[PDB]
């Protein structure tokens, strides 16, 4: 009976796998990314990726490849999981609509099988016969493509050759046939053999088995004009085929290792080279013509080109561009010149996407003191490290604050004829106007012509003409800018309030009720035009001249007041369209019209907060997509505003939103404020570009921020970051950095590039004397980082071979003091573990680092919590509880011997704590008897661990190895000895993902219980709640059921995704819910959604509102 | 070191 519930809260953003072809059209370039579990689809062109198709799959993406067999117009994809699910893809587009279809499908895995050294390894014949895949030692498979084999059987076949390194299949072949590196005593070497498929054997390759370096990784298979093969080692490259072998050595790819590599040009002259540097080279063939034969080969070279992100993924594209698709860094796109710039680099950057690399460790802190939790992670890896501070909600700043309670509107205001700026805001008010001349930054409240005072204003437009529009409720009033006086003023025929105003600068459309009249404001005066009477009174209506037509607008929309229904029409004539018949007894408060790129848009707020959405068209006037989201509670104002190229809509509620634009889309963002009652675009000589905004009581004006559901803050650190901690009292960060040096010719060590450690703006090193008795180091820091400006303000350097690996900031004993606590080792490359290290406690003051205190250990303090102003330490398969004397020391109460090695430990208020490598967990509590630890219980898996967390009392998260989370608590129950010296493991779940760090925090805010979050190598931010049985209950019935609905893709089971795996024992999940498959059910069409009830109670649109309250625990 | 180790499980494969 354990009840808990994850989502993903940023999906990962490393790049694992890319791959480029025609797999949209036969005339198209794509770009294909693979993320863990999701799939990218882009279309290259002039600018760049022109996103198309964005899927997510049931597995990890472990092989990607495009290609095409006989009589197929454009390309297929065959996907292989890490799970053994393998699939071919097509893609197929309705007209309008797109599809990712599953042409073939089947699981490949082997009862039988260690699997191998250097992972999956899937490649595909240059003919399309075949595919091979290299997923065992001993082993090899094989799936014959034919228009059948829909189910991908496949024969395996026996491989002498058991530590294989890298295999693809030779161009310009008569038989099928393979060519790889494989090890064995004496070296490794290289062979071939062709595949006969009819008596699924292997035969003989067509040439001798060769040797190839020590070092050798890399196969490539030089295309048709060419044929042959092309090996890659450490400091050294080659080339075979025939009896023909080329070899290079070029010191300058000593450096470090190449690591990836891609095809340029089709006949492959050239080929793009990646190290782990991040370092770009050009692999070079020079061809050679003899008169009436085939191309041969001369000579080939390598030539630096310049430097990228670390690379694991390299796709040249059009002209010159390349995609570097990194995971250790932001992925990027490049231009290549043949020119170089100055240092010489052939390289340029084009664009930059973020990744948030690996997270290796983080936590939660709400920067601005609000009540919501940012969060700052440490990314990356050597040069790509960094910090990101990640932010939910588009937010903004300030300027003024005017206490009004009562702003029933506003509209801008320029008080001059050629000028951008508004020196002036007249506010529609609790039955009155006021008005508001500006000394340009200053406040003031004055008069003006024509524009009334005891008189609430519905409107103030900006009518083109020179001339100020003021809609009252009376009369459609005039004001000029040559005359600014009554130049004219419309009237109803009967003396009757205008209901509803709206129009442009050009345009005049007001109500009475269901009555429709239509004026312009022709050359200093207000000329009217058409009439009609309507069903049912007007509720809203909405006019502006869109793409075709300047001033001067086309068709409309209105909302009405009984029927509630919305419905399209046109200008002079109001002839009636299409139409939607929307639910209950609450009226749609608004319903404007708008655009962006490629599509016109209708939507429709109501008055319960909800919303419905649809696109439109200039020329025809039809329907479109029925869909009912939430925002507020409260009627909705929706509104335009001036951003960049795509200037927005912004949704007024007690739940403030911006809509602004996804694929070619619309986003559907926070806004990080109060509330807002009514917004405007704004531009004062005081006051730019602004944005008026009022609510309960007070205007305001600010500038807005990205967009993206979260905005990510950047920190490039230069070096790897390691730990960090939030010390509040200082304002600042602790952070431990790591950075790479090199051996010199005085041996000592240099640098590679300026850090943050040697960029500190002030330093420390290590001077305590506590121990005795080319080439590549780590120096190790601990850097004081602002909060407020992100600078390093000091780095405390470590002792050589001193690797911090743990960090506090906590305040010890009776001690009034905070400090910075950093457990250490010593570390040398003969030794198996470290069997030394300390302790050191630190103190920031004004701006000052002390070494407050040291204490040596007999090995690793690979963790520390603070316990109960006590100092808790993991060191080298040894917890120990230390106590700050009054004389300001650390010493020893007591031990717990009872472990392999223990990573992790964290602390439940009381006196328990819990963690281990290779084990699972323990739990302890601390006794106030002896001052002593007992142990109060373990679990008896052999769980690799990585992560570990207490949820609470009683519940431990744990995630580890395999990409698994676990839950255990302790057995309730009888004969409490051995059912209570044990905890069962009463929670499994497969993520998919690998857990560095969970932690206790939220980013949302000022039915669920808790949020702890975690970073993982992939980018991935999950987050991790509790439920009632009953919500437990609902929601896996809901996901059984929700699961016949959906087609995955693959064809994937969903259930055969989540399922705790291991390379020894596979278990359905339990007491774990995907809120990521949960959330799906709302991008589901109302009919599939009607079937996933057929059943205290049943419903249908209940369920909609149960994920909604859901979508926003993050 | 497994230290060598955890920073490697730990950076990714």
């Amino acid at each position: 009976m354990s009840y808990n519930y994850v989502v993903t809260a940023q999906k990962p953003t490393a790049v694992n796998g890319c791959v480029t072809g025609h797999f949209t059209s036969a005339e198209d370039l794509n770009l294909l990314i693979a993320k863990n579990t999701r799939l990218e689809i882009y279309v290259v062109t002039a600018e760049g990726l022109r996103p198309v198709k964005e899927v997510g799959m049931y597995g990890k993406i472990a092989v990607m490849e495009l290609f095409r067999p006989k009589g197929e117009s454009k390309d297929l994809l065959f996907i292989l999981t890490a799970k053994y699910n393998a699939c071919i893809l097509e893609y197929k587009q309705s007209g309008e609509s797109i599809d990712i279809i599953t042409r073939a499908h089947g699981n490949v895995q082997d009862r039988i099988g260690r699997p191998s050294e250097t992972g999956i390894i899937g490649i595909i014949d240059p003919e399309c016969r075949m595919i091979g895949l290299r997923l065992y030692d001993g082993l090899f498979k094989v799936i014959p493509l034919d228009r059948d084999n829909k189910e991908l059987k496949a024969f395996n076949i026996r491989l002498e050759e058991l530590h294989v390194i890298d295999v693809k299949f030779l161009y310009g072949c008569q038989a099928p046939t393979i060519c790889f590196v494989y090890q064995d005593p004496q070296g490794r070497h290289v062979k071939t053999y062709e595949v006969s498929l009819r008596e699924k054997e292997f035969n003989k390759g067509p040439w001798k088995q060769e040797n190839v370096e020590a070092e050798a990784s890399m196969v490539i298979a030089v295309p048709e004009p060419f044929g042959g093969a092309i090996i890659i080692g450490q400091e050294s490259i080659t080339y075979h085929n025939g009896d023909k072998y080329l070899a290079i050595a070029p010191p300058i790819i000593k450096q470090s290792t190449i690591v990836c590599h891609n095809r340029v040009d089709p006949n492959g002259s050239r080929y793009l080279l990646g190290d782990m540097e991040g370092r770009l080279f050009m692999l070079l063939l020079e061809k050679e013509e003899q008169m009436d034969g085939t191309v041969t080969l001369k000579d080939l070279r390598v030539e630096l080109l310049g430097e990228t992100s670390i690379a694991e993924c390299l796709t040249y594209l059009d002209n010159g561009v390349v995609f570097v698709g990194s995971r250790l860094g932001d992925s990027q796109l490049v231009k290549l010149n043949v020119d170089s710039n100055e240092q010489g680099s052939y390289v340029v950057a084009m664009e930059t996407f973020t990744n948030l690399g690996p997270i290796v460790d983080m936590c939660v802190v709400d920067l601005e003191r609000q009540g919501q939790g940012q969060l700052v992670t440490c990314s990356g890896a050597f040069k790509e490290g960094s910090l990101r501070i990640i932010r939910n909600g588009i937010g903004i700043h300030e300027h003024a604050s005017i206490d009004l309670p009562g702003i029933k509107g506003l509209w801008p205001l320029r008080s001059d004829p050629n000028r951008e700026t508004y020196d002036t805001l007249v506010l529609s008010f609790v039955g009155q106007t006021r008005v508001l001349m500006l000394n340009g930054e200053e406040v003031e409240e004055t008069e003006l012509m024509g524009f009334v005072d005891d008189q609430q204003t519905f409107f103030c437009g900006n009518v083109a003409h020179q001339q100020l529009i003021q809609i009252t409720s009376a009369s459609v009033r005039l004001v000029s800018q040559e005359p600014k006086a009554l130049v004219s003023e419309w009237k109803e025929p009967q003396a009757k309030n205008i209901s509803v105003a709206s129009c442009n600068s050009s345009q005049v459309v007001v109500a009475v009720g269901r009555a429709l009249y239509y004026l312009q404001i022709h050359p200093q005066e207000l000329r009217q035009i058409s009439h009609t009477e309507m069903e049912h009174e007007v509720a809203c209506l909405d006019i502006t001249p869109l793409g075709d037509s300047n001033g001067l607008s086309p068709l409309c929309a209105i909302g009405l007041w009984t029927d509630i229904s919305a419905r399209i029409l046109k200008l002079p004539s109001f002839e009636l369209l299409h139409k939607e018949m929307l639910g209950g007894e609450i009226i749609p408060r608004s319903i404007l019209m708008t655009t962006f790129e490629s599509s016109h848009y209708l939507l429709c707020a109501l008055g319960d907060g909800a919303l419905f959405y649809f696109g439109l068209n200039i020329e025809t006037g039809l329907l479109s997509d029925r869909k009912k989201v939430t925002l507020g509670t409260q009627p909705t104002v929706l509104r335009t505003f001036r951003s960049l190229s795509t200037t927005n809509v912004f949704a007024c509620s007690d739940r403030p939103t911006v809509i602004y634009s996804s694929n070619h889309k619309l986003v559907f963002s926070n806004v990080n404020l109060k509330e807002v009652n009514y917004m405007c675009p704004l531009n004062s000589d005081g006051y730019p570009d602004s944005l008026a905004l009022a609510n309960n009581s007070t205007l305001t004006i600010g500038t807005i921020d990205e967009i993206q559901k979260l905005h990510i803050r950047t920190v490039p650190l230069y070096e790897s970051p390691r730990k960090i901690c939030y010390q509040e009292v200082s304002q600042c960060f602790g952070v431990l950095s790591s950075r790479i040096e090199v051996q010199d010719t005085s041996g000592g060590t240099t640098a590679l590039r300026p850090s943050a450690s040697t960029q500190a703006l002030s330093s420390s090193v290590s001077s305590s004397k506590l121990f005795s008795s080319g080439e590549e180091v780590e120096v190790h820091n601990l850097l004081i980082i602002d909060q407020h400006t992100f600078e390093v303000l000091h780095a405390h350097q470590f002792l050589q071979n001193e690797y911090a690996l743990s960090l506090v900031s906590c305040k010890l004993g009776k001690d009034p003091n905070t400090y910075f606590i950093v457990g250490t080792a010593m570390v040398y490359p003969e030794e198996a573990e470290p069997k030394q290290g300390r302790i050191v406690v630190f103190q920031y003051s004004d701006g000052k680092l002390q070494t407050v205190a040291e204490k040596e250990v007999k090995g690793a303090v690979y963790s520390m919590v603070e316990f109960n102003g006590k100092l808790l330490a993991s060191i080298n398969s040894t917890v120990r509880l230390y106590e700050w004397t009054t004389e300001k020391d650390v010493r020893t109460e007591c031990n717990h011997y009872n472990n392999i090695m223990a990573l992790y430990l964290k602390t439940k208020g009381d006196f328990i704590l819990v963690g281990d490598l290779m084990r699972s967990v323990l739990l302890l509590a601390y006794k106030p008897m002896e001052g002593n630890f007992e142990e109060i219980a373990r679990d008896f898996n052999p769980n690799w661990m990585s992560a570990v967390e207490i949820l609470d009392d009683d519940n431990f998260l744990g995630a580890e190895n395999a990409f698994n989370l676990f839950v255990c608590q302790k057995d309730s129950a009888a004969t409490t000895d051995e059912e209570r010296q044990h905890l069962q493991e009463v929670g499994l779940f497969h993520l998919g993902e690998f857990v560095n760090v969970f932690c206790h925090g939220s980013l949302v805010m000022q039915p669920t219980q808790g949020s702890v979050l975690f970073g993982t190598v992939n980018g991935m931010i999950g987050l991790v709640t509790s439920l009632s049985e009953s919500w437990y209950n609902l929601l896996l019935d809901m996901q059984n059921r929700l699961n016949k609905v959906i087609k995955s893709v693959g064809k994937i089971e969903h259930s055969f995704w989540r399922s705790f795996h291991t390379e020894r024992k596979t278990e359905p999940a339990t007491g774990f819910i995907d809120g990521d498959l949960i959330e799906s059910f709302l991008d589901i069409s109302r009919p599939k959604m009607q079937e996933v009830v057929a059943n205290r109670e049943a419903t249908a649109d209940d369920l909609i509102k149960v994920v909604e309250e859901l979508t926003r625990i993050h | 070191n497994a230290s060598s180790m955890l920073r490697k499980s730990q950076l990714g494969f």
